[PDB]
């Protein structure tokens, strides 16, 4: 279990991390599912372009925001 | 449903005025206050200020000791920005969860860059033969709050 | 050693002292602690417990206003959940966003 | 406490995380010169 | 008397009565049927 | 019947004394609540 | 005409909310104490220490009071006065008196 | 707000004399608040190493109410220290002998266990009925709210409220009562 | 409510029935369709031992219970009412309904201890000398579990043991 | 005067300690989170 979690980069608690929703990974997640909290990412403004890289924030509802704090 | 000790919920019932009446009453109260501010009839302000990871209760002429180093030449005059609360004898202004910069301003001065006195951090084990002694010194910075200034504008 | 473990304890101690103070003044207004704190939060007012307790000692006025606020919001919450409809937002029940 | 309600509104669990509280540069020079940025 | 975990009416005239937070079996016809729940 | 000022004390005497201190302070304008002093460069 | 708490005491209290909505405000004037709720100042002064015959003898009669008790009994009365136990009222030892901070710090 | 220093501080830490009526109240729910007020935990200035604790006078002590059968099964024990000198006493008996005891033990057992308990035990005044030295009457500041709402017997209710409450069932006339 | 009357006259004895007026059930029940006298008045899981105005409606002048078949209560509410009646009594409420005995008011005993929410009889209970530590406790019973279905405004289930 | 034989939590005889309403809550809370988890892991 420990090493699943190690190779998930889930080392440090209460920290979000991102992963492919493919099955290869779901093997692992299925092994540890009681140790974790999974929630779907959501992209309301859509995906970050390069200009939006320094402005991108992640809200606890599981949502990504591209433009953070205009002027 | 007669009156039984249960059938009646044991707590005073609630009435909140209609939102239009309250909207009027509010605009009113705010205005009155804004007139106290336009007048400058407030004697002495305090403000609850978020700074450097902490919250402090600040009034003019005073002193706080910040636990970390800030890079400013000694003596520089500095506008603290994040302000949670403001207050005066008659009345009080509350940020959700902050005040508009234009609504208030607080200018403080850095007084003394310094190093903290030695603190002693000692870990120890029973008969495992492990002592570790460390002496730590922390850079510290003392600011004097100079002025709390409140501008007229509120709606 | 005891000095160090104490250094870590000291912060607990302070927080408890604080909380009890807050509690006390809250009581003076006929309001228990937890109700006060949460219903103060729900108004988007982040205040430390430190600064809270000092608002209860050195600022009885300001403080009484705070407890009134939270009281207002609480009853507004009782009516919010008892009303069972989406239309009313209490004037203080509204959730502002940053600009 | 109060993590729950904070969550349902969509704020951070902790008032320290990602709120405008932490984000803004809490001091300036009085002249208006924008302060040197913060390590956090 | 007797003290018992289990009462039973040992006859027709036996009856069942709760006194002093206990169960009793009292019998007029025979004294010997007297029982006391423990 | 208006209340001008009030004060605390160890005896009724010293109380009158201090409520008087207060009254005097509000009269003259020397009061904690007073605007803290100006420092500015005109 | 609504406040959550009675205006009986401290301040009359006005909560309001800015039409913007990003600011709460409070108007709290002090509520002073009603002349109805007051009772007259106690005035008691009576001098019978004056003997009609000689008044220097009589004005030396208010300086004529003083007394001596034992440690135990005095301590009892002392502790019945200020509502403390008999313990506070015993001396402290040499070592303990030695170490009381000679020049203690002062705020304000 | 503006006070001189000596008076200001004297005001902040000023002791208070509180009164609390015990007629028909659980000794527990009484001692709860009694203890609060004794430790000084109602005062926001409170601190442990600070002497603050407020006097408390409870009156009508004999008139305690005990929920459940507690009168019967709560026993108070103590020991002389002599062999076979051990004493178990029904609450009912104890209170019979000394009205004050019951409440005093509640409050005592309810404080922190350090020394100051002994001292705050001093500021606690306990009266079987309402008989109070006009000394202690004179200095009373304020009255505390009765911690339980006492149920009225049948005979308290106004006929207005007796009639106001609806007859639930209609009895048969033939039946005798 | 039929009073039975007896007359002793000149070595002859008259025993006869006489009917008094039975008050009638109030006009308008909230759940007219409802069955049991409690349940049509919306009173279920509401009345406690603290309601006299409800309770005194079923009992006898000398304080005992009514027969259920006469009151016709759902067996459950019958037992509930029973317990609450005993409780209210022990609670020294309904002082009216104690049986009248001209000699017995005179012989003072210590003023009756004020108690409430008392499930047992005061004579039966044995004093528990042994308490017991935190892992085996002897719980002093309060209220009756029959009432465990009364609605809790607190959401905290009523505490039956301490 | 009521004692526990041997060691508190260890042997064939143990200090009895009961489940708390609190405990019921915590457990349900975790179960909730994991029901949601094994949902998001489905598709
Ligand atoms: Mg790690
Ligand atoms: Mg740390
Ligand atoms: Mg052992
Ligand atoms: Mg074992
Ligand atoms: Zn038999
Ligand atoms: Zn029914």
């Amino acid at each position: 279990e420990k090493d699943i979690i190690k190779m998930l980069g889930l080392e440090k608690a209460h920290t979000p991390q991102v992963h492919k929703n493919i099955p290869s990974v779901n093997a692992k997640l299925k092994v540890v599912k009681h140790l974790i909290r999974i929630k779907p990412l959501k992209l309301p403004q859509g995906l970050p372009t390069e200009e939006d890289m320094a402005n991108t924030c992640l809200k606890s509802n599981g949502e990504l925001v591209v433009r953070w704090l205009l002027n | 449903v007669p009156k039984t000790s249960l059938g009646s919920p044991p707590w005073p019932d609630i009435v909140l005025p209609d939102p239009v009446e309250e909207t009027r009453h509010h605009a009113e109260v705010v205005g009155q206050v804004n007139e106290l501010i336009a007048a400058g009839r407030y004697g002495r302000l305090f403000a609850v200020v978020h700074f450097a990871g902490h919250q402090w209760k600040v009034t003019a002429e005073d002193l706080i000791l910040i636990e970390n180093e800030l890079d400013v030449a000694c003596g520089e005059r500095i506008r603290l920005e994040k302000v949670l609360l403001v207050g005066a004898d008659n009345f009080t202004l509350l940020g959700k969860p902050l005040l508009g910069k234009e609504l208030v301003r607080v200018e403080a001065t850095v007084i003394e860059k310094t190093e903290s006195w030695p603190k002693i951090n000692m870990k120890f084990q029973k008969r495992k033969n492990y002592q570790r002694k460390r002496i730590t010194v922390n850079p510290q910075t003392v600011l004097r709050i100079n002025s709390i200034e409140i501008a007229p504008c509120l709606c | 050693v005891k000095c160090t473990r104490a250094r870590r304890l000291k912060k607990r101690s302070l927080r408890t002292l604080w909380i009890n103070r807050i509690t006390a003044a809250s009581q003076e207004h006929g309001l228990k602690y937890p109700a006060f704190i949460i219903n103060l939060i729900k108004c988007q007012v982040e205040l430390n417990r430190k600064v809270l307790a000092d608002l209860a000692i050195y600022e009885p006025k300001t403080f009484k206003s705070l407890a009134a606020l939270a009281k207002r919001r609480r009853e507004e919450g009782f009516a919010a959940a008892l009303g069972d409809g989406k239309e009313p937002d209490g004037i203080f029940s509204r959730v502002v966003q940053h600009r | 406490a109060g993590s729950q309600w904070r969550l349902q509104q969509g704020f951070a669990a902790n008032p320290s995380g990602y709120g405008p509280l932490t984000e803004l540069p809490d001091w300036s020079y009085a002249d208006g010169r924008p302060a040197p940025p913060m390590k956090g | 008397f007797k003290t018992k975990g289990v009462l039973k009416k040992r006859c027709r005239d036996c009856y069942l009565v709760k006194r002093r937070g206990r169960w009793f079996i009292y019998c007029k016809t025979n004294p010997k049927h007297k029982q006391r729940q423990m | 019947r208006k209340l001008i000022a009030e004060g605390p004390g160890e005896t009724v005497l010293v109380a009158e004394e201090e409520a008087a201190r207060v009254a005097l302070r509000k009269l003259f304008g020397f009061t904690e609540n007073r605007r803290p002093w100006d420092y500015s460069k005109p | 005409t609504y406040s959550s708490l009675p205006d009986d005491y401290n301040c009359k209290v006005e909560l309001a909310l800015t039409s913007d909505g990003r600011t709460i405000v409070c108007y709290h004037p002090s509520v002073d104490i009603p002349y109805e709720h007051t009772k007259p100042i106690p005035x008691x002064x009576x001098x019978x220490x004056x003997x009609x015959x000689x008044x220097x003898x009589x004005x030396x009669x208010x300086x004529x009071x003083x007394e001596h008790l034992e440690q135990g009994p005095m301590i009892e009365q002392l502790s019945k006065m200020f509502f403390t136990t008999k313990h506070r009222w015993y001396p402290r030892g040499q070592y303990h008196r030695r170490r009381r901070k000679p020049n203690p710090p002062k705020d304000r | 707000s503006s006070f001189s220093k000596a008076p200001q501080q004297w005001a902040t830490f000023a002791r208070v004399w509180y009164l609390l009526d015990g007629k028909m109240q659980p000794p527990g729910k009484l001692a709860a608040m009694a203890s609060v007020k004794l430790q000084g935990l109602h005062k926001p200035v409170y601190h442990q190493l600070s002497d603050c604790g407020d006097h408390v006078v409870i009156m009508n002590t004999r008139h305690i109410a005990f929920s459940g059968n507690k009168w019967e099964q709560k026993v108070y024990s103590s020991h002389t220290g002599y062999p076979g000198g051990f004493r178990q006493v029904t609450a009912a008996q104890l209170h019979q002998k000394d009205p004050v005891a019951i409440v005093k033990l509640a409050i005592y057992g309810m404080l922190p266990k350090n020394l100051h308990r002994r001292t705050m035990m001093q500021r606690l005044h306990l009266f079987p009925d309402e008989d109070i030295p006009e000394d202690i009457l004179k200095n009373l500041v304020e009255e505390l709210p009765q911690p339980r709402k006492v149920p009225r017997r049948l005979d308290e209710y106004t006929q207005e409220e007796i009639e106001a409450f609806p007859r639930v069932w209609s009895p048969p006339e033939d039946y005798r009562l | 409510f039929r009073e039975v009357v007896e007359i002793l006259d000149g070595k002859t004895t008259i025993i006869e029935g006489r009917i008094t007026e039975t008050p009638q059930e109030s006009p308008n029940p909230p759940n007219p369709t409802g069955q049991c006298p409690i349940c049509r008045w919306n009173l279920k899981h509401k009345y406690n031992y603290e309601d006299v105005l409800l309770l005194s409606q079923f009992i006898r002048p000398h304080g005992g219970m009514l027969p259920r078949r006469i009151t016709g209560l759902c067996q459950e509410e019958h037992l509930k009412i029973e317990e609450c009646v005993k409780m209210a009594h022990r609670a020294g409420l309904l002082p009216n309904h104690r049986p009248k005995l001209p000699e017995g008011f005179v012989p003072k005993s210590k003023p009756r201890l004020n108690r409430y929410l008392t499930r047992w009889s005061p004579r039966s209970v044995k004093p528990i000398y042994n308490k017991g530590h935190r892992w085996n406790k002897v719980r002093m019973p309060v209220g009756s579990p029959l009432l465990k279905d009364n609605v809790s405004y607190s959401g905290r289930p009523l505490l039956l043991y301490h | 005067r009521n004692r526990i034989p041997g060691r508190q939590w260890i042997g064939k005889h143990r200090r009895p300690r009961p489940v708390s309403a609190q405990a019921k809550q915590n457990m349900i809370r975790r179960l909730e989170t994991e029901a949601e988890n094994q949902y998001w892991l489905s598709r």
